[PDB]
Parts: structure tokens; C-alpha cells; sequence
């Protein structure tokens, strides 16, 4: 019934601004104060401020004095935040919130780095015993995140995802999954390593 | 500005069994209005947090009556008696009496279960890699209860510290335990000028490591 619904990720360079938006359905837009909150490391949460949709008046935590700027367009039921000026450490999660509900969050990733696919590396054994474990190593793309989904789906309850590391600027994260060796390599193993940001998919069948 | 201040970090439970969490505040919530506005949140990984308790006990609507909050002043808890799975996650006390806004730091529900010694696996660097210049060394350590875990890499008996990327999973929803990815990035060049290398997992539920080793003269 109520929603929230923000605006898609976004990588934008050191020094520019961001203008994400918080859409209202199921109530009455302007009889409830919208918030927006900060979320690092998918943990710490900073409070950014508030506004009051009906007039418009915002209340800011003094600490996004200058860096945030609340905006509401009543006619279209929609809340914004501006971020000004950025740096990496405004990175983060954004989310914005009515008392009771919070919009799913926009990811914002300042850096000056391009959009990079990744490369992707088979992990085989060159067994004994009677499972296997097998992986793919994701390295070098740019910005978050890739999928790695391993024979089309059919694996992931022995499946591990490692989140992403920055490495020279670029992420490098890993996949493993174990399978029982009755089935491997007697029949193929492939992971697909989807990055929506660059519309690239690489498959790998991994080989002994 | 005033100071949630969440206990414990972490909190490994069984299934059905009871949780609580502290908040302490470094001034008071109770609002010149009368009303204590102190809230708990419950945020799922993947999620957004999703509203528990307003008003230091009153559950939001949908909300099963296992979870309990309390409290007054600068102390509360939540408490959560017969936590189910879908309760794990990550919990935040918050003050909506004051301006700014503030939240706890978290607490995050985790499943406990029996200690398990980690599955080891290495692998050299990918053929395919070495064309590129660069060389990946990948140790996984898979399957191990508790989370804490040490990784030591030796290059010929010679530990090695620097390149080095670790990076652990979130409690696994089957079997509740940890993993955790280790990879030694080196030169094409610097990976040539040697011959073994070893991954050691030193975990509590050893006191020797498991290693793990290659040569490259294999
Ligand atoms: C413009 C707008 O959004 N106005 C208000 C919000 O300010 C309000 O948010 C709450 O505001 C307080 C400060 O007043 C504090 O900041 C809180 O963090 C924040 O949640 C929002 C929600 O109001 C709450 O509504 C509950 C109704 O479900 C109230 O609970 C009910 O109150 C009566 C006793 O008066 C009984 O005791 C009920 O059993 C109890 O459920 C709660 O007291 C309100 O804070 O509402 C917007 O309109």
C-alpha cells in the first residue's frame, strides 16, 4: 500500500552533484514528513534531515548543511536530495523515509574511475574425494556490483558470493561453489558473471 | 546532539531461543510532550530497515508479538522471545525526539551453532591470467563456525603479507557458517621468481593451522 520508490544507482565524478528521487504512493504525500538517511558499509546510519511536503520547510542535521538540499514536487507526489560538491567519503547508501516505511535505497559511488567490465578467471582443481569445489575470479571492473550465477541457478545452495574489494582503483571479488565430483567434470560446470553497468556477461565452463 | 549507544555488536543465538539488546542514550527521550519516541528498526541484509517498535513498546502493525521493547529515559531493550529466521539480520535502536535525528550503531542477530574447522582449497593462477601480466593465488576457506578466521601466506617458507585481499560471506542461511576468500596478488614476473606457495588457516578450532600448498614446478 505505501511506497517509496527511489531513483536507480548512480556513479558520478569527484566535484559534480547528484539529484536522486523518492516517489509516494498509497497515502497522502503531503500530511506526512519525508526523511533521508545516510547508510555506510551497509551498517552506520546518519540522519541527513527532513522535509514537510505540504510547505516545503526542511530541518537539516548541521552536518549536511551545504552538502544536501531537500526539495519536494507536490504534483508529481516525489521527495528529492541533492548532493553537492561530491567526495568519495559520500559514497553510501541513501535512503529516503516516512515515519513507518523507507524507500529500497540508491547507491551512489563517487570516483573519477571509468566504467569497466571485468576479467573473469576459471578456479579448477589441476582430485580426491568425493566433492569438488571450483570458482571464478571477477577482477578489475568498475563500479558495483556483478552477479555470478553458477549453472544458470540450478547452483546455489553450495555457493558462496564474496563481497567486492577495491584493488588499484577497481573491484575484485570471488565465487566459489562445491559440487559433488560425480558431477564434475563428467558434466559442465559454467558461471556467468553478469555487470549491468557495463551490459557485459562472460561465461566461463570451467575445465580441468 | 545525543548518543545511541547499541550493546552487543553481535548476538549468536539458537532458534527459539530468547534475545536482548541494550540502548542507552546519553540524554533522556522523553519529549517535553510526554511521549518516549524511541524506535527500533530490524534491517535484513539486502533490505532496507523495516519499523518493529515506536514509542519504546508499541509494535507496528504486522509485527509478531515475540518482539518486546522497554524501557525509559536513557535505557531500553528489545527483546525478542522465540527468535525465528526470518529475525536475523541487523537491529537499530533510534530517537525521533530531538533534532538531529540519531541511531544506534546496530546489533546484529546471528545464529549460533557447533565450532567447525574450515574446508581448505587453492588454487594457482588461471593460465589465462598469466598472459595478462598479473598473477591471483586464491585460497578459500569454506564451511567454518566461528567467523574469526586468520589466513597467513608463505612464498617458500617466507610469510607474505602485502597483495593480499580477504574477504568473508554472511552466515550461510543452511548451514549457518562462515566462508572466506584470500587471494595473493603478485607480478607475472614476481610470481615466476618462486616455487611453493601456502595458504595457512589458523581457526579456534585448531591450535595448528590447515595448510594448504602448491609448487609451480608441478
Ligand atoms: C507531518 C508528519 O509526518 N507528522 C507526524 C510525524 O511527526 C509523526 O512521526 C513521529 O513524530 C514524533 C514527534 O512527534 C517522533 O519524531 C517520532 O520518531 C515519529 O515517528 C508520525 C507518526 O506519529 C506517531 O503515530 C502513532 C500512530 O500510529 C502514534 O501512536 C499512537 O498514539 C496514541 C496515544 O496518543 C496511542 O497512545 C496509540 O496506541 C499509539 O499507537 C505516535 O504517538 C506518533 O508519534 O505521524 C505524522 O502525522
Amino acid at each position: 500500500e505505501v511506497q517509496l520508490q527511489q531513483s536507480g544507482p548512480e556513479l558520478i565524478k569527484p566535484g559534480a552533484s547528484v539529484k536522486m528521487s523518492c516517489e509516494a504512493s498509497g497515502y497522502i504525500f503531503t500530511e506526512y514528513y519525508i526523511h533521508w538517511v545516510k547508510q555506510i558499509q551497509g551498517r552506520s546510519l546518519e540522519w541527513i534531515g527532513y522535509v514537510h511536503p505540504k510547505t516545503g520547510d526542511v530541518i537539516y542535521n548541521q552536518n549536511f548543511r551545504g552538502k544536501a538540499t531537500l526539495t519536494v514536487n507536490r504534483s508529481s507526489n516525489t521527495a528529492y536530495m541533492e548532493l553537492h560538491s561530491l567526495t568519495s567519503e559520500d559514497s553510501a547508501v541513501y535512503y529516503c523515509a516516512r515515519w513507518d516505511s523507507w524507500g529500497q535505497g540508491t547507491t551512489l559511488t563517487v570516483s573519477s574511475a571509468k566504467t569497466t567490465p571485468p576479467s573473469v578467471y576459471p578456479l579448477a582443481p589441476g582430485t580426491t574425494g568425493s566433492s569438488v569445489t571450483l570458482g571464478c575470479l571477477v577482477k578489475g571492473y568498475f563500479p558495483e556490483s556483478v552477479t555470478v550465477t553458477w549453472n544458470s541457478g540450478s547452483l546455489s545452495s553450495s555457493v558462496h558470493t564474496f563481497p567486492a574489494l577495491l584493488q588499484s582503483g577497481l573491484y575484485t571479488m570471488s565465487s566459489s561453489v562445491t559440487v559433488p565430483s560425480s558431477t564434475w567434470p563428467s558434466q559442465t560446470v559454467t558461471c556467468s558473471v553478469a555487470h549491468p553497468a557495463s551490459s557485459t556477461t562472460v561465461d566461463k565452463k570451467l575445465e580441468p | 546532539d545525543v548518543l545511541l549507544t547499541q550493546t552487543p555488536l553481535s548476538l549468536p543465538v539458537n532458534l527459539g531461543d530468547q534475545a536482548s539488546i541494550s540502548c542507552r542514550s546519553s540524554q533522556t527521550i522523553l519529549h517535553s510532550d510526554g511521549y518516549t519516541y524511541l524506535e527500533w528498526y530490524l534491517q535484513r541484509p539486502g533490505q532496507s530497515p523495516k519499523l518493529l517498535i515506536y514509542r519504546v513498546y508499541k509494535r507496528f502493525s504486522g509485527i509478531p508479538d515475540r518482539f518486546r521493547g522497554s524501557g525509559s529515559g536513557m535505557d531500553f531493550t528489545l527483546t525478542i522471545s522465540g527468535v525465528e529466521a526470518e529475525d536475523l539480520g541487523i537491529y537499530y535502536c533510534f530517537q525521533g525526539s530531538y533534532v538531529p535525528r540519531t541511531f544506534g550503531g546496530g546489533t546484529k542477530l546471528e545464529i549460533k551453532r557447533a565450532d567447525a574447522a574450515p574446508t581448505v582449497s587453492i588454487f594457482p593462477p588461471s593460465s589465462e591470467q598469466l598472459t595478462s601480466g598479473g598473477a591471483s593465488v586464491v585460497c578459500f576457506l569454506n564451511n567454518f563456525y566461528p567467523k574469526d578466521i586468520n589466513v597467513k601466506w608463505k612464498i617458500d617458507g617466507s610469510e607474505r603479507q602485502n597483495g593480499v585481499l580477504n574477504s568473508w560471506t554472511d552466515q550461510d542461511s543452511k548451514d549457518s557458517t562462515y566462508s572466506m576468500s584470500s587471494t595473493l596478488t603478485l607480478t607475472k614476473d614476481e610470481y615466476e621468481r618462486h616455487n611453493s606457495y601456502t595458504c595457512e588457516a589458523t581457526h579456534k578450532t585448531s591450535t595448528s593451522p590447515i595448510v594448504k600448498s602448491f609448487n609451480r614446478n608441478e
